[PDB]
């Protein structure tokens, strides 16, 4: 049941994809460490809550 | 085609229609249109009441006057509407009630008048109090209904320990809640800039940590209207224009019917 | 791949497209970029927002409590042979401010306990190594009146048995909220005054407060019987939210906190003096 | 195992 | 944001000077750097993008000449003109936000909140 | 579609952007957009310098004030720009230089103000002088740089033979050059009619009898701004509004590099 | 396989090829071998340069700091109840000289902390085991004024909680530079004096210095409340660069260091006396 | 996700390729040990920075 | 005695350049300090030995062999681009490895002329001109 | 696994 994934390598030694392994030891998911592979989203719901969302080059108020 | 515009709107709900010839598009709070509780998000098991057109319509609250000294106004929802026709009745006859809303704020003037109103819709709008005493504001004072409340320019502490006012003391630049007003724009908002628009239209979903809750014990949304830029006209130092707030419930549903709740507002 | 959008080589302009102009009244923020208002080159962007994810922002153990407990001869007056602490992030200010950037949150909670001890009195002989018992008492369960009474039997309450000198104690707690999310702010009351009430205290409540005991308490004691000489000890509690999700953004606290609600008292002047035309 |  | 009356007109120069020279005291000097000439009209507001122009790959959040960002300044390009029976004086509001290329790193504790014993 | 207009423009050159919400379309002088010297029209053989964004950007000249007595203003190009950042440096370090330009003239007022500015772009704008003496205007007086020059309502002859002013005497209705102003419209132009527009935008090609020439010895274009209709407001006899000229070099290329030219403007 | 080039069996010579002759004026070094100037046999070479790789050369934990911290009764005067150290490799000379063989470097950094303690005074009773808190304070973050003030709440700053007697504390740090490489030398200034300046101090700076706080500080304290008797302690910090890359070679420091820059003061006579024709 | 490679055997016991195993436990590559399988390069950029690099048997200056 | 105290004005001689010295004569006057460099020749003016400067890009003008030296230089820095006004990327050091000598005339003297050309020059962040104080 |  081992989980394997790619590290995002920053400073590369003079030696390419490097991996790390993770295994959960506990039944309760709350006991788990943080995966930290977090997806993002649009600012839109906050930066443009508009019913008619308009194109940046056209007049804001028409 | 034909000649349509971002500034000319018609809102029609139930037997009520609003027209605006000078709007600034419209905001849908957090990108979510109001909706009913889904079966997979449901929690009270009893069949709900959905009054549709008899409760989901435009109630116009008592008008407030904006003048040169005006510091700000605030209302809470559903509290502002507790006495609004069949909505208020449904709200007090049931333990549980959810609602979305369309808020339409009205302020007109002239090409020669000047000023900018900040219309803010806030989730869980907790205000600060009177006293040394923490979390001491009374239910009666926390809930002004239709009348709403006002902001102040500075913190004048309610000093009399013997017979305390148990009121809020909302300081404008601290949004009445301990943070700075300039950042209130992270909340769903519009600006009534008098050279640009007569009004603001914010549509609101039900926001809460539960699918449904007690409307009588808890306000979901707060409406804050603070003048970002003061009212000014010609050279007449005591200028004064009306601000009218019109609100409509949306997708209202009620659970847990029993005898009517009669709160003490005294 | 998680890098940010590349910059576009943009050129001169003479058009009827005016992106530089907008109307903030509408409620929206102009989605502009350098290439809209100035000539830009093509930059291949490698920068990423990996540290500012909701998880990475909270991924740190924060001190939320210092529980002081003594081990000494049980005399006949007020003492600290055992202590109790209402679990909360509000006794401290730092994590409180980060979680309060949001209205609602849902997460699992990690608790790490740093125990430290020392000798109170110059010298009455010494002490053999102390074992500490941290018991979680959920609301409803019996609270201890005595350091060695029956509640510490702990048959169903979770308890930690920590040994001094060992690596700091650590446990995880699931999302335990009565709702679909923890409310960082509650614009309401737990009771409502009705006209028909006898006294006007019946329906009275603390504004913005929900449950009375909210999540319960942690009770702490030294399981060791008392030495001749006294040992004072401190259980430092570190809190870390993991598997975190957050809703509805709020402005950061700009004035010093005054209790559990949003109440302010003083130092309401957060901003410095700086001249309008001064750099 | 499970390789992503 | 121009919060003046609709009868008020005007043209404004708003600028950004990348670091290294004398901070601008005159429109003439400000002209020379990154700038927008805002014309007041039905579109109430104007956006100036301060473009990421820097020597280091990341600047610091505290003050430091080595990683300094430069200067922002504003001037009348013409002047505010009103007619009669119109207020001759009005407010301008300013707003700030980050563009989509913006990032931050090395999480830390803020100086903007504290606690006494 | 969307809502675009003849009156709303954005000009972006280098690190500079101009916005106008009330323009009157834009003129491209003689139908020709600025361009670089083609290999088959080339004459100096040395590799040219092309500074692009560092010289081809919007330089704003010192503002002039239009008032009820204002007779007119005039500038010469490249002279107006001789001290404008890296453009002026490139101009004085090289024997040869060509340039096109975007001229943007700024004059705003109010729906209650009145008046019409004639903005004229003239090829080879030779002006008349002071004296009995023919073709006697000095280089220093012919070239005011950024400051520009002014027109006059009548010919007042520089009378002192002993110590002559060696200046120009530009009479407005004679376009300062011996012909009538009403015909200046055969030249590339726009009108700033205050009830219609805040501004004028003329794009200029390099015009000359050579592919390239000495910018220090010779001006290619002249900018003449004469009030066709006087400034008027309400009833206030001493009305005064600013006119701001913003110019940008275009497709600038330089030949014949050597040591810097230091002219005597004294 | 990583062994060095084999030696070639080379023989007698009578030719117009003269490899023994060259011209060092050109800037180059003659690529010669024994087989060019003498008769050689065939040697199969097994020797390798494995220990002199950039990684192997730096792959060792070097002492760069000794942070002294006490745990004693908080009296009312200057004390060491907590300490702060500006992170650097320059307080020490040894690693400083190795990293300075190069102009630019890029690496990840490993920190290992050896904590040691002892009794100051002949005898006031004893002390129970001490727990140490090492907090990294990045530039901008609030610096502690008191050993038990709010900054130690550490909600977002990285902190280590070390227990005396345990294996030495250890952590890794990524390449945290504001540039594509750490500069071991900076021929420049952080500010430039302009003619238009009011005083001539406005634009004044330390030569070769870049950021004021460069990487921040490590703050150290004993989390334990004071015993009657005092305990003095030393946190020794070992630094090791890993996943190392280096650019532009420089000559080694030949005279004793005099501060952070290249400044020299004394012992400018590095070479011994030896006769020209003496072996 | 286990990494396996050959040790360079120095003193051989009286018993051939011997291997060692490595596994990364952490997501952040900075946390990793040093691989130490480092490749080399030419002295050339330093020992002969010349525009016309010449052959050792021909006259250095022609 | 002061560390990293050399002033911008003294660090940057422009075209005039600077000179090396044979020994370390310390600027003694605390009251009004010269804030200058003291570059000692055999220590390359920087604390290391001159014989090792050959690890750096170099040529030798040996008068019996050549009139000149031509070194082509890339932009070297820890950043793609930086402030040229705040920071020098390259330094040119010319030290006589072997002294000038002629016939038997003890006061011989020949000219050394340095000619430099910029290459692949590119500029970012235009604004008003920087006027440094070289006084 | 990954064998080099
Ligand atoms: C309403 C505001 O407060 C919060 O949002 C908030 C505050 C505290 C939170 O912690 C979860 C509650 C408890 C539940 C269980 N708990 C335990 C359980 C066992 C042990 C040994 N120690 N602690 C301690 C924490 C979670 C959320
Ligand atoms: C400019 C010259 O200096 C250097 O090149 C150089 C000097 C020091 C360097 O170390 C990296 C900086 C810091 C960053 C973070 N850090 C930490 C972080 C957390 C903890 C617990 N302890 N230490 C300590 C070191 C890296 C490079
Ligand atoms: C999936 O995990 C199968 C492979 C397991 C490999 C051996 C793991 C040894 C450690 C087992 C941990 C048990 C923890 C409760
Ligand atoms: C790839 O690694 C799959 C094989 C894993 C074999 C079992 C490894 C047991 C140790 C797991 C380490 C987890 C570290 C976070």
């Amino acid at each position: 049941g081992a989980q394997v994934s790619s590290q995002k390598v920053g400073a590369h030694e003079n030696s390419s994809t490097i991996n790390y392994t993770t295994i959960n030891y506990y039944k309760d998911s709350a006991s788990n460490a943080a995966s930290k592979q977090d997806y993002s989203q649009d600012p839109s719901k906050f930066t443009e809550p508009l019913k008619d969302v308009l194109i940046k080059t056209a007049p804001a108020l028409n | 085609a034909c000649g349509y515009s971002d500034r000319v709107l018609q809102l029609t709900l139930g037997n009520s229609t609003i027209t605006t010839q000078e709007a600034a598009n419209s905001v849908v709070a957090y990108g979510r249109w109001p909706e009913f509780i889904r079966d997979d998000e449901a929690n009270p098991v009893d069949q709900p009441t959905e009054p549709d057109v008899a409760t989901c319509r435009f109630y116009t609250l008592d008008t407030v006057m904006w003048g040169k000294e005006s510091k700000g106004w605030w209302w809470k929802l559903p509290d502002a509407l507790r006495d609004m026709g069949l909505f208020g009745q449904n709200m007090y006859y049931h333990y549980l009630g959810r609602s979305g809303y369309t808020v339409h704020v009205q302020c007109n003037a002239s090409k020669f008048h000047q000023g900018a109103l900040g219309v803010f819709a806030i989730p869980e709008y907790c205000l600060a109090g009177d006293s040394d005493k923490q979390r001491y504001t009374s239910y009666a004072n926390a809930n002004p209904g239709e009348r709403g409340g006002k902001f102040y320019s500075q913190f004048n502490k309610d000093n009399a320990v013997t017979s305390p006012k148990r009121e809020f003391c909302p300081v404008d630049y601290l949004l009445g809640c301990g943070v700075l007003l300039g950042n209130a724009f992270v909340y769903p908002h519009q600006i009534i800039n008098l050279r640009t628009n007569n009004s603001a239209t914010i549509v609101l979903p039900y926001v809460n940590a539960l699918a449904i809750d007690s409307m009588v014990k808890h306000n979901n949304w707060g409406i804050a209207i603070l003048p970002l830029s003061p009212l000014d006209f010609a050279q007449d130092s005591s200028v004064e224009i009306p601000i009218t707030v019109t609100i409509a419930p949306m997708c209202s549903e009620f659970n847990g019917l029993r005898n009517v709740t009669a709160p003490k507002f005294q | 791949q998680d890098s940010l959008p590349d910059t576009k080589a943009s050129g001169p302009a003479h058009s009827k497209e005016v992106p530089a102009l907008t109307a903030v009244e509408t409620g929206a923020t102009n989605p502009l970029a350098p290439s809209d208002t100035v000539q830009t080159r093509h930059v291949v962007q490698r920068r990423s927002r990996s540290e500012s994810t909701i998880e990475s922002f909270f991924a740190r153990g924060a001190c939320v409590a210092i529980i002081e407990v003594d081990n000494e001869q049980p005399t006949t007056r007020a003492q600290k042979l055992f202590a109790m602490w209402r679990i909360t992030y509000k006794d401290t200010v730092q994590l409180r401010r980060k979680l309060e950037f949001f209205t609602y949150s849902r997460f699992d909670m990690e608790f790490t306990f740093v125990v430290t001890a020392n000798f109170t009195n110059a010298n009455n002989g010494h002490a053999l190594n102390q074992v500490y018992q941290i018991m979680y008492i959920p609301p409803g369960a019996p609270t201890p009146k005595s350091w060695d009474d029956y509640t510490w039997q702990t048959s169903s309450n979770p308890s930690i048995f920590y040994t001094y000198g060992a690596a700091p104690a650590r446990i995880s707690v699931p999302y335990v909220g009565l709702a679909n999310a923890y409310s960082h702010f509650y614009d309401g009351f737990a009771k409502v005054p009705l006209k028909t009430d006898a006294n006007d205290q019946i329906g009275d409540s603390l504004y913005s407060a929900m449950t009375v005991d909210d999540f319960g308490v942690l009770a702490v004691r030294v399981v060791n019987d008392h030495n001749p000489t006294k040992v004072t000890s401190k259980v430092r509690i570190y809190m870390k939210p993991k598997h975190v999700r957050v809703w509805c953004p709020r402005p950061p606290r700009a004035v010093p906190y005054y209790g559990p609600g949003v109440d302010y008292r003083n130092n309401l002047d957060p901003l410095s003096e700086k001249g309008l035309t001064t750099y | 195992i499970s390789e992503v | 944001l121009f919060c003046g009356s609709m009868m008020a007109t005007g043209k404004i120069l708003v600028a950004y000077a990348p670091p290294g020279a004398q901070p601008p005291t005159s429109r003439k000097e400000a002209m020379l750097g990154t700038h927008v000439i805002w014309d007041l009209g039905l579109q109430s507001s104007c956006t100036m993008v301060v473009p990421w122009i820097s020597n280091v790959t990341y600047r610091q959040t505290t003050q430091d000449s080595f990683t300094e960002g430069g200067y922002i300044s504003m001037f009348y390009q013409t002047r505010i003109v009103v007619p009669l029976s119109t207020p001759k004086s009005m407010s301008m509001l300013g707003f700030v936000s980050a563009c989509n290329d913006f990032s931050v790193r090395l999480l830390r504790d803020t100086t903007h909140i504290s606690q006494s014993a």
